[PDB]
């Protein structure tokens, strides 16, 4: 894969070049947020079992007919997938998070998953809004904007890596259209 | 040990010595900031500043009224069409192009200002254009605390065309000059507030401009007592005009001390420009 | 959490290394799942 | 605006100060004459039509020149535009009343007063002694209240007093 | 700079309105509430002192991020910059209190006041704490529900002051969130 | 000095104005509780020696450590002149029931209080407690009138605001 | 900031000058001396929680009073709180004798003390004697050198003149 | 403002830290250099009016695209300006390497410098150019390389303030640029 320092890389290989002075105002940009950059990863870890939890049941209370008799997760085994089935792909941000680029989403679970719902039955709809609705929480912890549990930590602005953040999510999210 | 259907929540007990049992409890700890959605084509950062940042289409509308604030204060300057004493901004030899490079580098100065510096002059800049202006409106400190260049050249403006400036008003005795000089090295300390000079009265970069700043003040000092007879009367009149009203409310002592001496009080610049 | 853990089923397109290999399976080894992924 | 919550919370303001008992004293001086202040509201509220029309021509009777082409009384346009101007001076005393202070004179229909009317030649003479004709015509046991009066005519010699 | 008084007469200036009887009843009811506001207002700033020495201990009670070092609020002069700030909206809320109107609140000092703080790196989160803390024991004071602090006065429901405070610290907390 | 007065002849002259209404409503809020205000004044001036020593050792009672050598407290003579001091307090407060305003209080006795004290190694601690006991030594409709303890019972816990 | 670098540099820009030679000559009593300068330094990084101990309660021996409550040391979460207080003080002055001024104290740790202690009710009396427990409480040829203990003390007795 | 004894405090205060003899001899190195950085800097003080003579001069050498008017720089006012600019750069490193930090530089001439050059119509390739000139200069000057002009010195290693002064200029650089 590619961090946010092997994106640089890359490109300057590709211009045949050295890593001159251009790139040193963005390798020196990632020295700085990575005590907060590693304080905004373990935000996600933290609460994942929350997470991943709230997120399929935000999905069925509004949208009944995944408890459909005879549906996507009307069984024991087909729920117990979908509880599963959305957690690697909140597991694959969090190492995407933490390398500063998401060019590991790509080719280890992007590479088919579009073509690979529809190959076993799972549908467009409620899978784009798994997504969000796990999206609009990752911004609320590294924010510290939750409304139950407020995190102590220091004081500082988290806009910043929340754009960052919020690509790794969506871009999963999407890719499934 | 046994339950029972019956209804007794209500009731007690008495038994309530209970300063021998204390209980708590807690719920909280939870700020919120409002943050956007959709990944195609965006994600939002908040950024530093450190100015204004009330829209592009406000930072040149408040440039363009406060140069026209100004030029409403240069026409009552001149109102009567002279260029009058008070305002002198050079020394013998020519030099204004020198005066040039003092002034753009305090354009350039009040430029470079760090994030505290920038952020204090907008608020106390705010209410002293509350004080600037006497009566009490619906218009103009509705300009003036939205916008800050306009309540800096009203606090500049409205004030240099009255004479209770500094180096304009000239003193009487010994006496009243030492402590027109005393009030003086407060605003020293007020701009070197330690061991560190400030940034800000620098009045200078090179060294045709280090001894020129010094014979400026001078030819400016001597057109204090050149001028005329009557406006430097009208001066220690316009002495208390600043000071009583508006620096020193409710303080009787310091309100006799500008009434007994007007030159004195008049450099006392409590207007923080960081000069 | 679901089990112990949750790591990647192998029955995902792009499970394997593919890398200096035979021809015979390196497209066993590549497209893996192909067989429904797009026929339908 | 005018009143004395301009005064106060102002100067509580102006010196970064406390709402201290000087600020709290103030505004006892509205609550025991408001009684007084807010029975002249409704007379001018309920001679909002009255007292206009009986203004513009005893000052047009004092002022009968302006009825030739080129002044500022030309035609009864301008006559209806007279009786408009008056009686937005009257809204404005009316709301003096409500405020206290001349909250709503100064800001609004007093200020620059001296930089319009000449220069659209409507004279002056004519503005302040509309409104003197007003001044004297009270009676304050008759009318309203004897509490009443004193507030409705300081206002209108201020307006006589305002332009100058 | 604005109040009830004048509340009443600004809309009516829009549509030239004459001032009757038909709105001076609510004025009426304010110059019946005049020594009730007048009874609520000293009581405020009777303690304000020690309602600011509250606030921003307890606001430090629930977070330590701010006191320790490469914190925003740690040392000294940062703490009398910070018991400054702490103060002069507490000035000002009584202003609008005083006034029954809360337009002195706004010009004065929300126009921009949010970001300024992200200018100066100030931590947004814990603004609207300290301030709720400011908003909690300024109701206890307006009635007479503090821990040993029982002012004198006269009975009565004072009810509909304790929800015009309601309506002024999150004007301000809306306006720095 | 520090009353309505200093307020509103003040910003007349600070607008370059006329005393208009609103400077002349705000005196009025003198006169209906004068009378609310100038009972308390001959209450602290019968008791100018009644609750002077009554503060001194209740302070004492809590701030007992000043006794020895080296503090604040070291002898008689410096008991002799702290029931000077508390009653050097005692005395501007009586003013500002007189003036209004805290105007006795700010440009004699309170602006740089903080410049003073710890520097004489006076402990202000210490000044703001013996106010504090009585602050709420008070009964309102027992002592004095029940309009008489609001404009005393305030100034007391604005001798801590001040200090502040 | 607060050193030789703050005086020369600032006041060559604050002329619009070169770094003449009165600037370079500055800097020159910086070198003859950080040798006697900074072997100072690792003593109370040596004794960073041996001495914040022993000054506590020999502050609290001759301030006992505390321990009430409704008083700035009611409790021990107090007592915690106050040996971070005095380290606090204590970091600073270790930084002063790096930078040669008093750089991190004045911007840091000492502009608007007066602002905060006895607003918190925490008594400043006892916030200058803890330090001067601390400032006699050195032996110059024994514990350091006799080179080191002069801007050691210099710092300590200003600690008591800053607050002043 | 900043120098580099205390260039090492805001490190140990940000967390807490004593300074001890584990970081002292980064000092004691520093002050080694004591004379040695004396003996560097009065050599480019001594001939400062002849640097920012061979460093303009060496620009409209290399570039006469500035010296045909309607062009930015081929006028004496607008020269003098040049002249104010390219002396007061050469103002403001002497007290970097006097220090032995770049804070002095970084507070005083680098914040907002290069958008004020295109506010005013000032072509930065030039710039670059230009302090190039005096970065080439100012390290034959602090050694005993020049054409002419030697000066009597104690002789020894003196590359540890090259490597400064030439990490001091470019940092100037990326600046303007
Ligand atoms: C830290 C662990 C911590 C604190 C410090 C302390 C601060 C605190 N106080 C409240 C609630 C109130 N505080 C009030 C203030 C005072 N009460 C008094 O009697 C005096 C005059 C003054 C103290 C100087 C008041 C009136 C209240 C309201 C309830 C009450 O009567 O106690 C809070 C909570 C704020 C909220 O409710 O959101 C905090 C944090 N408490 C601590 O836990
Ligand atoms: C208080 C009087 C006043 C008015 C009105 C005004 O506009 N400025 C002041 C004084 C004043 N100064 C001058 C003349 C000159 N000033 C300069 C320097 C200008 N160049 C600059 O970069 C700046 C900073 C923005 C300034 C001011 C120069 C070059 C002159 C030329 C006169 C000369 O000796 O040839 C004047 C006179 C002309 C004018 O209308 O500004 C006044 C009144
Ligand atoms: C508020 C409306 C008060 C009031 C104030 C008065 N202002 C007077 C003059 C004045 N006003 C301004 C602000 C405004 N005028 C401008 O030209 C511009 C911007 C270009 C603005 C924002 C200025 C700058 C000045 C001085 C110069 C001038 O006259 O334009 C004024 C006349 C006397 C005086 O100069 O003070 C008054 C009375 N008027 C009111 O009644 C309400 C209460
Ligand atoms: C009067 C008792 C006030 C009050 C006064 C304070 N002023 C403080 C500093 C200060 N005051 C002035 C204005 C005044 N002082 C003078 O010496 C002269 C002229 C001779 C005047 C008109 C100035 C200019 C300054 C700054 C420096 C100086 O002292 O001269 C002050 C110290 C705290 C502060 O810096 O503000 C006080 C206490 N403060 C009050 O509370 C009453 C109302
Ligand atoms: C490389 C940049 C230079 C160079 C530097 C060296 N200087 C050496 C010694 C030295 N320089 C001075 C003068 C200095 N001290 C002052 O007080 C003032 C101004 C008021 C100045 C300019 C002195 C006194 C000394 C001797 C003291 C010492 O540093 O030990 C030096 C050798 C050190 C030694 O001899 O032990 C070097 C390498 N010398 C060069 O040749 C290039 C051009
Ligand atoms: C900042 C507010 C200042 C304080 C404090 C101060 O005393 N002067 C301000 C700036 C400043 N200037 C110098 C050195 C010079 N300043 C000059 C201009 C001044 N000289 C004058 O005659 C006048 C009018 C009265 C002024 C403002 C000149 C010329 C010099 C000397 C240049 C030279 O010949 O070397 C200083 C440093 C003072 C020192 O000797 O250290 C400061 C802080
Ligand atoms: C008739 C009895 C009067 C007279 C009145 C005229 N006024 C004219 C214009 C005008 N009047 C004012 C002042 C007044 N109008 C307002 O809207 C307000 C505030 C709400 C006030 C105090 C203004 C500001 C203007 C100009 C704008 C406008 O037309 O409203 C007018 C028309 C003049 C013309 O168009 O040529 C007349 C006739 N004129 C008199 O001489 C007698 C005394
Ligand atoms: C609710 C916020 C309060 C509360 C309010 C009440 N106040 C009542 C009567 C009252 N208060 C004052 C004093 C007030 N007027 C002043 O001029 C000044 C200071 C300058 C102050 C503090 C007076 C004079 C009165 C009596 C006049 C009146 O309001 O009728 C009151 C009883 C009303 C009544 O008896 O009709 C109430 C409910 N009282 C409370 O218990 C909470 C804490
Ligand atoms: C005893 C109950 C106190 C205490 C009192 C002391 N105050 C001392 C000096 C002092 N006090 C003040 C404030 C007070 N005195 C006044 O004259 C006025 C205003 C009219 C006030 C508010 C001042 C200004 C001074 C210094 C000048 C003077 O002596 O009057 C003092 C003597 C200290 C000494 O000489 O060392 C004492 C003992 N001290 C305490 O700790 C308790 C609480
Ligand atoms: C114990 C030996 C002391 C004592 C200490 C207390 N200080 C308290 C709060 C406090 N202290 C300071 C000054 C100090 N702390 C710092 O962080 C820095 C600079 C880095 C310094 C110089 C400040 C600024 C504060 C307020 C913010 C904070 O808590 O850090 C304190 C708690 C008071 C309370 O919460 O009520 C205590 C107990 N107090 C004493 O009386 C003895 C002498
Ligand atoms: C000429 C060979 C240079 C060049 C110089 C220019 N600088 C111009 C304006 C300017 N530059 C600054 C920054 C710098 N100069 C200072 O005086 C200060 C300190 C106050 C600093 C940091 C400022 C502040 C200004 C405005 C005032 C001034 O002129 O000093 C400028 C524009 C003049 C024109 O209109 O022609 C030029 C040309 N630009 C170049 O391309 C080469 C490298
Ligand atoms: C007091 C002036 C004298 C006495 C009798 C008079 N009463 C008059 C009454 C009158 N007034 C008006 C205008 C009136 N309405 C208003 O709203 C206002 C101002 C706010 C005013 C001044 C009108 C239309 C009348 C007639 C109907 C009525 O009586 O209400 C008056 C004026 C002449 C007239 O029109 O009648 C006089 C004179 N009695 C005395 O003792 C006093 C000398
Ligand atoms: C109201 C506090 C409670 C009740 C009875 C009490 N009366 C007390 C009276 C008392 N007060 C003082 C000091 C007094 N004199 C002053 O000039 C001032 C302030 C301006 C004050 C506070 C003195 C010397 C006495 C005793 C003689 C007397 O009765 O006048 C009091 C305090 C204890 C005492 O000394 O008696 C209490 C308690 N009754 C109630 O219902 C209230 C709870
Ligand atoms: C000089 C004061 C007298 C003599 C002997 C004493 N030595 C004492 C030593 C001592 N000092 C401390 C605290 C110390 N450590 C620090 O880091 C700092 C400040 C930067 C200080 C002051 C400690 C813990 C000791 C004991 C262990 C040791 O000896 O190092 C001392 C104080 C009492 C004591 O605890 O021993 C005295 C007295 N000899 C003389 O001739 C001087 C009169």
């Amino acid at each position: 894969m590619l961090d946010a320092f092997s994106r640089v890389v890359v490109n300057s290989d590709a211009k045949a070049a050295y890593v001159g002075g251009s790139d040193l105002q963005a390798l020196k940009s990632f020295i700085a947020d990575g005590n907060k950059r590693l304080d905004a990863v373990n935000s996600i870890v933290s609460n994942a079992s929350c997470m991943v939890s709230d997120a399929v049941s935000g999905m069925i209370c509004e949208n009944p007919g995944l408890i459909s008799p005879g549906g996507n997760c009307y069984t024991n085994r087909r729920m117990a997938a979908c509880l599963r089935d959305g957690e690697i792909i909140l597991r694959y941000v969090s190492y995407a998070l933490l390398a500063g680029d998401a060019s590991v989403l790509e080719d280890r679970c992007l590479n088919g998953l579009k073509e690979t719902y529809i190959a076993l039955g799972v549908p467009t709809n409620s899978s784009i809004r798994a997504v969000s609705i796990m999206k609009a929480q990752a911004v609320a912890f590294i924010t510290n904007t939750a409304t139950e549990r407020k995190m102590s930590f220091a004081a500082g602005d988290c806009t910043s890596l929340a754009s960052e953040v919020a690509s790794y999510f969506d871009r999963v999210g999407a890719a499934i259209s | 040990w046994d339950k029972l259907l019956n209804t007794k929540p209500m009731k007690r007990q008495v038994q309530p010595n209970p300063p021998t049992n204390e209980t708590r409890a807690l719920n909280l700890g939870n700020t919120f900031r409002s943050p956007a959605f959709k990944f195609l084509g965006t994600l939002k950062r908040s950024k530093d500043p450190s100015g204004l940042r009330l829209g592009f289409y406000g930072r040149k509308a408040d440039d363009f009224m406060a140069r026209s604030i100004a030029m409403q204060a240069k026409a009552s300057a001149a109102g009567s069409g002279v260029y009058t004493t008070q305002c002198s901004e050079g020394a013998s030899k020519g030099m204004a192009e020198n005066a040039r490079t003092a002034s753009l580098a305090k354009q350039f100065r009040q430029a470079q200002r760090s994030a505290r510096e920038m952020s204090f002059d907008y608020y106390e800049g705010r209410k002293y254009a509350m004080k600037a202006v006497g009566h009490i409106c619906n218009y103009e400190e509705k300009i003036f605390q939205q916008y800050n260049k306009t309540a800096a050249a009203y606090v500049m403006g409205k004030q240099e065309t009255l004479l209770s400036c500094d180096r304009y008003a000239q003193p009487a005795n010994k006496a009243e000059e030492y402590i027109q000089k005393s009030v003086q090295m407060q605003m020293k300390k007020r701009s070197i507030p330690y061991g560190v000079y400030t940034t800000s009265c620098a009045d200078g970069t090179v060294k045709g401009m280090a001894e020129n700043a010094r014979v400026a003040k001078e030819s400016a000092n001597f057109r204090a007592r050149q001028m005329s007879a009557g406006a430097k009367a009208a001066a220690r009149f316009n002495a208390r005009r600043v000071a009583n009203d508006w620096h020193n409310n409710g303080c009787n002592y310091e309100e006799k001390l500008t009434s007994r001496f007007p030159a004195a009080a008049s450099s006392v610049r409590p207007t923080t420009n960081r000069y | 959490l679901t089990g112990y853990d949750s790591k990647s089923s192998p029955n995902f397109p792009n499970r394997a290394a593919t890398r200096e290999r035979r021809t015979v399976s390196f497209n066993a080894r590549v497209a893996r799942n192909k067989s429904q992924a797009k026929k339908i | 605006m005018k009143s004395v919550i301009t005064t106060v919370v102002s100067a509580a303001d102006a010196a970064g100060r406390f709402p201290s008992n000087s600020d709290l004293e103030s505004i006892q001086g509205n609550i025991q004459r408001s009684a007084a202040r807010l029975e002249a509201a409704e007379k001018l509220a309920g001679n909002h039509e009255a007292v206009v029309k009986e203004a513009g021509d005893a000052c047009f009777a004092k002022y009968a020149y302006l009825k030739n082409p080129g002044e500022a009384g030309e035609n009864q346009e301008k006559i209806n535009k007279c009786y408009r101007d008056v009686d937005h001076y009257m809204r404005l005393v009316n709301y003096c009343l409500v405020v206290g202070g001349t909250g709503p004179l100064d800001e609004w229909g007093i200020a620059g007063a001296r930089e319009v009317y000449r220069t659209l030649n409507l004279p002056t003479s004519a503005y302040v002694a509309s409104i003197a004709y007003t001044r004297d015509r009270l009676c304050v046991p008759r009318d309203m209240s004897a509490q009443a009066g004193v507030e409705f005519s300081a206002y209108l010699d201020y307006l006589i007093n305002a332009l100058s």
